[PDB]
């Protein structure tokens, strides 16, 4: 709604670095925020894929930032009989940024390990490392919670039971409040997938630089499930946290099964013993129903509200039966927590092969009225097709179903932009969430301020019904007398941060469903039907009001004595194209009409 | 009477046409009285105004090219036509609706090109034995439904890719199945081992010399092959003459899009071909699995049958795939494909068994309905596809178009076209929103104040400046009180003391 | 709590005094507030016990 798209921040990354795939804000210590931003086939030290994160201090004109100097080089460690290997090679270190507190956790899905025990092995699997700093301290520490010593044939013998081999943990990282990190490992237990759950404090205090295999002892991992429909779900593809069975003590996880039950996907909402609360279906296959899961409350009944992606829904239209668009789901949670159901609102995308869903960020109060707004990004929508994000604002019933705004892609096509999205986070300090998207495919991510929302309100008052010659005072520049009155209309402006040069537009129509020169109604002065005069509120929290002496013609002179006299009040901002971008964003009701009749004997 | 053209205003050729089709505009230069031009054609005759100077187009569509359907497509198959007509010309008017038919017939032999899209996993290598003399049965059947017939070959796993490939050691890169002490060959994601060819014997010497690899996770790379094979005209072969069969065997579930971000592939695939020189798919590493939308897309531009021939244990899941892409049908092949004849067979024919139209490149203004009129004369409305047809019948489609408002384009063109099939309906919209006399337009009429009116349509055009009925009234509105007023003779009292007598209405 | 004393605005009246027996803010329709202080002790129409009022 009020995103400034005039006005970009551009923070750039090395060529072909796919600098943006992943995004987060870093809260330094003295409050001044900054952008993680992972690049996760940053060339490594041996010109080779590796990975990266850069730590972009906030500014104006952006550009270059600094990284991150994480361990890229494989390991090699002999426990005695067997021989640990980690390979960081297109390991993906940035595919998943997410910063806790002063702790910044950037996850490499893709870096293998294998354990070579005399001629057999555990076989060259990803197992994914998440690696957790502290930029201003500089206390580095990894966590691989699905590395195993378990030799290959085991698995073979025991049907491959608890194999977390392929867990690529970090794929999709949360951290909850209590400072758990959450991982969700799409391909763990055999491509089941999983959830691997640690306290942050832990991490760092049991990660040993050299030791490769260790065991956090207060970790928390998901159950393999012998039932038919999850297999290959890749159940933690999406991981959000929220509030969604009642207790404030208790903290449960949303997790996302894209292909869940044979790739019709699925939502499951657990708590932190992995118990399925409930499970959210999919609508129609294929179209990877919980690819994206955000946790916020739009509609304020203050319960935290899902909602989830499908960025390949093929939408009914008339013209065309299946057309891939993408479609977003919202459910509201009511009381009586086990019992969300049915879809609360059913989004969808317009452009074709947009994915429409691919990136659900929770901005909170862009809009500052009580509710909370979400934006929706299509990394492939846009007529072009170069990528658009469409702000949804929040309301008491679900949320806007249309979008408030739509932010199209600064950059040429396919640099997808919008497959990564972040906000919620007053970056410049202006008391208004702003909003980061990141375009990997041009190594780039575009900053979004979000301009204060200037909030108006309109009171035009009309005292009476009148008769068309009273004889009270005269028609201007003449001693004829006519019937005169007098219009008074109050225009208020109330916002944060407002600046002190806010000046709106009265645009004062009197009867304006009569062609104007000639109206039944004019001024007592110019005799102007149509007065648009400027109204200072710079500052104000007094409504200013100029009132108005208006005239009213004589009987015989207008003949139309049944219509109704209507008048109308419009405020619109002045033409601030003529400078710089339009500094303010005039939401609210800036447009009323009051409407009065004729009267006699009177 | 009413003549809702009278209402709603007057302006020009333009409005009163747009207002009803029904309503027409008498620009003769006759009566105003007389010549209100706008009002309905059969009121207009009556009060004259009708020199052959009135303006009403009437809906018109056109066959520009039919042809006869054939009935046997053994020879010259680019003559064979199955939809009649094949080119039409349609007039319409703003917000004006027509009608036409279409008729559309399956021949009774038609060329076949059927590829065999092979999942070359090691669960089906049993499959691969029952399959090395498929060409000569295969001809042998389909000769009694054809005589053209093509057969081709293609062979796909997955991605050669880690999370699906093993890696480790570097013997498994050169034999995935060294540890079972097996050997088999290193993966490939989808490789086109035999070109569309007639002779059966080329089909049968390329099989027996095809091996399975090993793949670790259940779901295939099949999708992929499939969009490559379709998107690969020059490779693959297809002719666009023939029936094209598209047979998909395999045992498994599939890699829908998305998932290859898994591998760290997150390019989405697009609809080129990427089989260079040596017949294996190139961007297999580098590019996400296509998307069922994109495939289908893919599939009905390059007009292409899929015939999912799977095992009993996915029917269901490929069952649910088939209702989600027109033209496709699903058989349960056997756990070593003991019956892929059969299944071909029935499959081609119930394919053949179902007619189902399809509208490409269709402005958003036009609206269609259809009727289906099948075997008898029965006419189901509503919906595009009748089934229950068999090889040589004939079936019929009502089709309207029903445009709103007035595209500025004024002549667009779109397509109809039973699926699978190449022959199409090709129309040719022309949106007749003006008139020539609108064209015909004169801003420098001397009748209308020395030419300040555009006399466009008998009527002067003037606006504000002239609103008049001469193009006189210097100021907008009755303010002005314009030249010649409403007092008869002049000189007399606000149009005979009636106030404000307002043009005609004292 | 925050109101400024080191810095006052001071209005003058008549030399008969009582400029200040009762005031008002006198609000604009425009949205302008000005000060309105009745001095009931002003000169009269000759030198005469009056009132009068002032608007600042
Ligand atoms: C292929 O599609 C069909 C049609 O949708 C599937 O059959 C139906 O699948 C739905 C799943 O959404 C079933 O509904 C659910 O059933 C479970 C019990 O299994 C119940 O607990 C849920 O509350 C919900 O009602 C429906 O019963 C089922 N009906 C039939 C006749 O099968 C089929 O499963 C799909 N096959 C696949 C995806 O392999
Ligand atoms: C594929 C790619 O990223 N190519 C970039 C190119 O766009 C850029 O102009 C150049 C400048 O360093 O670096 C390289
Ligand atoms: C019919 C009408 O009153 N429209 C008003 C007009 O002032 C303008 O189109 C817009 C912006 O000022 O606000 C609205
Ligand atoms: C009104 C009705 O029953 N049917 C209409 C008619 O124009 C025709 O039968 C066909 C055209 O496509 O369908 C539609
Ligand atoms: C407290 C008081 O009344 N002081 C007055 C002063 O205002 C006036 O200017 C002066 C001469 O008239 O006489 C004294
Ligand atoms: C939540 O925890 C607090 C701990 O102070 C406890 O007092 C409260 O009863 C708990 N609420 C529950 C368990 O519902
Ligand atoms: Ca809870
Ligand atoms: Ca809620
Ligand atoms: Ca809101
Ligand atoms: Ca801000
Ligand atoms: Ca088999
Ligand atoms: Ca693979
Ligand atoms: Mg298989």
């Amino acid at each position: 709604l009020n995103l400034d798209p005039v006005q970009l921040t551009f923070y750039a990354g090395p060529n072909g670095s796919q600098f943006g795939f992943s995004l987060d804000f870093h809260k330094d210590s003295h409050g001044r925020v900054a952008i993680v931003v992972g690049a996760p086939r940053t060339l490594g030290p041996s010109q080779e894929e590796t990975g990266g994160v850069f730590l972009c201090p906030w500014r104006a004109e952006g550009g270059q930032c600094p990284s991150l100097l994480f361990d890229l080089r494989d390991e090699t460690r002999n426990v005695g009989s067997q021989t640990l290997q980690t390979f960081k090679a297109r390991q993906g270190l940035g595919a998943s940024v997410v910063s806790w507190s002063d702790v910044i956790v950037a996850c490499a899905p893709w870096q293998h390990w294998n354990v070579l025990e005399k001629t057999e092995e555990a076989e060259k699997t990803p197992v994914g490392s998440c690696f957790l700093a502290q930029p201003e301290s500089g206390r580095r520490a990894e966590y691989s919670p699905c590395r195993g010593n378990t030799l290959s044939r085991i698995y073979v013998e025991n049907d491959f039971s608890w194999d977390k081999r392929y867990c690529e943990a970090g794929f999709s990282s949360v951290v909850t409040q209590a400072g758990e990190l959450v991982l969700g490992a799409p391909g763990g237990y055999y491509f089941l997938g999983l959830l691997a759950q640690a306290p942050v404090a832990d991490i760092f205090s049991s990660y040993r630089p050299g030791i490769l295999l260790w065991h956090v002892s207060s970790q928390s991992l998901s159950f393999d499930s012998s039932n038919p429909e999850y297999f290959d779900g890749y159940w933690g593809y999406s991981v959000a946290v929220g509030e969604f069975d009642g207790d404030l003590n208790t903290t449960e996880y949303v997790v996302g099964a894209p292909t869940w039950s044979w790739t019709l996907g699925a939502v499951e909402i657990l708590d932190s013993y992995y118990q399925r609360l409930h499970r959210l279906r999919g609508e129609q296959m294929a179209s990877y129903f919980g690819h994206s899961v955000a946790v916020t409350d739009v509609n304020g009944d203050g319960r935290h509200d899902l909602l989830v992606g499908a960025p390949l829904y093929m939408e009914s239209r008339a013209d065309r039966k299946l057309a891939e668009v993408g479609r977003v789901y919202l459910f509201l949670q009511p009381r009586g927590p086990h019992a969300l159901g049915a879809p609360s609102l059913l989004l969808t995308g317009t452009q074709l092969y947009g994915r429409f869903g691919s990136a659900i960020a929770p901005l909170g109060d862009l809009d500052r009225d009580g509710y909370n707004d979400i934006a929706v990004a299509a990394p492939y929508g846009g007529p072009s097709g170069r990528g658009q994000v469409l702000v949804f604002l929040g309301q008491s019933e679900g949320l806007r179903s249309r979008p408030s705004q739509v932010l199209d892609s600064p950059f040429p096509t396919g640099s997808a932009f919008g497959f990564s999205l972040r906000g919620a986070v007053d970056i410049d300090d202006n008391g208004y969430p702003d909003l980061i998207v990141g375009a990997y495919g041009a190594n780039q991510v575009a900053v979004y301020r979000a301009q204060p929302v200037v909030k108006a309100s309109v009171q035009l008052l009309v005292q009476d019904s009148l008769n068309p010659a009273v004889k009270s005072c005269v028609l201007p520049q003449t001693k004829t007398p006519v019937s005169c009155f007098n219009i008074q209309m109050c225009v208020g402006a109330t916002g944060h941060n407002i600046p002190q040069k806010l000046s709106l537009n009265a645009e004062l129509q009197l009867d304006r469903q009569k062609p104007r020169q000639g109206r039944r109604v004019l001024l007592l002065g110019s005799q102007q039907a149509g007065t648009t005069l400027n109204l200072d509120l710079g500052g104000k929290h007094s409504p200013i009001c100029h009132t108005t002496m208006a005239f009213l013609r004589d009987e015989a002179d207008f003949r139309d004595k049944l219509s109704p006299i209507v008048l109308s009040l419009n405020v619109s901002l002045p033409p601030t194209e003529a400078g710089m971008a339009p500094a303010v964003v005039l939401h609210g009701d800036t447009h009323v009409q009051e409407q009065t009749r004729i009267v006699l004997d009177c | 009477g009413p003549n809702i053209c009278t209402t709603r205003g007057v302006s020009s050729c333009q409005q009163c046409l747009a207002v009803s089709p029904m309503c027409a505009w008498c620009s003769d230069e006759a009566l105003p009285l007389g010549s209100p031009r706008c009002d309905l054609k059969e009121n207009l005759l009556k009060d004259n105004c009708a020199p052959e100077s009135i303006e009403f187009p009437v809906s018109e569509a056109r066959v520009l090219e039919d042809r006869p359907l054939s009935d046997k497509g053994s020879g010259d198959s680019s003559q064979v036509t199955q939809v009649s007509p094949q080119r039409i010309a349609l007039r319409l008017r703003p917000d004006d609706s027509k009608n036409f038919s279409i008729q559309v017939r399956q021949v009774e032999d038609y060329p076949v090109d059927i590829y065999y899209l092979m999942d070359l996993s090691y669960s089906m290598k049993d499959d691969l034995w029952s399959i090395q003399n498929l060409g000569t049965k295969l001809a042998t059947q389909m000769r009694k439904l054809t005589s053209n017939l093509r057969i081709g070959f293609g062979a796909f796993v997955d991605k050669p890719v880690s999370p699906y490939m093993y890696i480790s050691p570097p013997e498994a890169l050169e034999n995935p199945c060294y540890d079972m002490k097996t050997t088999c060959l290193p993966m490939f994601g989808y490789k086109h081992v035999l070109t569309l060819t007639d002779q059966v014997t080329r089909f049968n010497e390329e099989v027996k010399k095809q091996s399975v690899s090993r793949n670790r996770d259940a779901p295939e790379g099949g999708f992929d092959a499939i969009m490559q094979a379709t998107v690969c005209d020059e490779k693959i072969g297809w002719r666009n003459d023939a029936s094209h069969l598209l047979v998909f065997t395999t045992d498994a579930k599939t890699h829908i899009a998305l998932d290859g971000r898994l591998a760290g592939i997150v390019q989405p695939n697009d609809g080129q071909c990427h089989v260079g020189s040596d017949n294996h798919y190139s961007a297999s590493t580098t590019m996400d699995y296509p998307s069922l939308g994109l495939m289908t897309e893919k599939l009905s531009q390059k007009n292409i049958n899929l015939i999912f021939a799977v095992t009993e244990n996915v029917v269901n899941l490929y069952q649910n795939y088939s209702e989600l892409i027109p033209g496709t049908t699903v058989g349960v092949l056997s756990m070593d494909s003991s019956n892929v004849l059969q299944l071909i067979v029935d499959a081609y024919g119930k394919i053949r068994s179902k007619v189902e139209l399809e509208v490409r490149d269709l402005p958003e203004e036009l609206s269609l309905s259809f009727n289906a009129t099948c075997l008898n004369n029965e006419v189901i409305p509503g919906l595009k596809s009748c089934m229950g047809l068999k090889i040589g019948d004939t079936v019929s489609f009502s089709i309207e178009a029903k445009v709103r408002g007035c595209p500025q384009e004024k002549e667009k063109s779109f397509t109809i076209k039973p699926v699978g099939f190449k022959d199409s309906l090709i129309v040719q919209v022309t949106f007749d929103c003006d008139c020539a006399c609108q064209a015909q337009a004169e801003p420098n009429s001397h009748r209308c104040n020395n030419g300040n009116g555009t006399f466009e349509c008998g009527v002067c055009r003037c606006g504000p400046g002239w609103l008049g009925s001469q193009c006189e009234c210097s100021e907008e509105d009755y303010r002005p009180s314009q030249q010649d007023e409403c007092s008869p003779r002049e000189g007399q009292p606000v149009c005979s003391q009636r106030g404000e007598c307002l043009c005609g209405q004292c």
